[PDB]
Formats: C-alpha cells, sequence, structure tokens
C-alpha cells in the first residue's frame, strides 16, 4: 500500500482510513502481565468445560 | 493494580505524543501550492480520559 | 516418579517464564511500587530500548 500509495501519487485512502494502524507502534508491556496473571484462570476455565 | 496501570499507559501516551510532535517539526513550511504546513493531530478521546 | 520429575521441570520452566514477563521483566513483585513510592524510574526500564 506504501509503495504504490506513492507511485500513483495523491492523498491515499487507505492510508487515511487506518492512520493509527499505520504510524503508532504496537506495546506488548501493558499487555504480558495480565496474560501471565490471568493465566491460571484460563486453564481452570478450560479445563471445567 | 490500579494506579500503577494508570501511570504505565499515562507514560506510554506520553512518549507517543512527543514522538509525533517531533516528526511534527519537520514538517513546517512546506509549500505545495497554497498549502504551508502539515500536522499529526494527535488528541485523547473523553470516554477513555475520564 | 517421572510423573514428578517431569513435573518439576516444568514448575521452574514456568517460574523463569514469569520473571521475563512484567513490565519490564524484573523482581516485578515489589519493584513497581518500590518505584513510585520515589520520585524515581527503574534503571532497566531506562534500558528498555
Amino acid at each position: 500500500r506504501l509503495i504504490e500509495a506513492s507511485l500513483y501519487g495523491g492523498i491515499s485512502s487507505a492510508i487515511t482510513r487506518s492512520l493509527r494502524d499505520y504510524l503508532l507502534p504496537e506495546n506488548s508491556g501493558v499487555r504480558k502481565a495480565f496474560q501471565d496473571m490471568e493465566a491460571a484462570l484460563r486453564e481452570n476455565r478450560i479445563t471445567l468445560e | 493494580s490500579s494506579k500503577s496501570v494508570a501511570n504505565i499507559i499515562r507514560k506510554t501516551i506520553q512518549r507517543e505524543q512527543n514522538r509525533i510532535r517531533m516528526l511534527n517539526q519537520g514538517l513546517q513550511a512546506v509549500s505545495f501550492g497554497q498549502v504551508r504546513g502539515v500536522r499529526l493531530n494527535v488528541n485523547v478521546r473523553e470516554s477513555h480520559a475520564i | 516418579v517421572e510423573r514428578d520429575e517431569v513435573a518439576a521441570q516444568k514448575r521452574e520452566l514456568e517460574k523463569q517464564i514469569e520473571r521475563l514477563s512484567q513490565p519490564s521483566g524484573a523482581e516485578d513483585s515489589r519493584m513497581i511500587a518500590l518505584a513510585e513510592r520515589f520520585g524515581g524510574v527503574l534503571l532497566s526500564e531506562i534500558y528498555d530500548d
């Protein structure tokens, strides 16, 4: 998308729609703590099912 | 719990805002016809701010 | 006996994984609160990048 938008020129519609998806990096720190803390419950629930 | 999570979220938000602000300065005073500058405007949604 | 020994290895592996989790993997049990209770920042977090 980046390359071809540059090739034809103009304000790309697709880039404009998903602006946050392109310009912001995804951060794992906020998440993995809670995945590990959540683990004991997840396993228990799956076992019960 | 609680406050510490809020602090890490706030610091991440602050760092992203600052980096964007740095990128933003490189684009000042670019002349394209009648356009004279470009910016990436970053804001925080209310429903999440509260 | 084989079951229990493998269980011991699995417990060690989870404990090792858990130490590397969050927020910037460290002795997270108390260190996060200790980091904010003074006007300071965790060194390992400064060297995250």
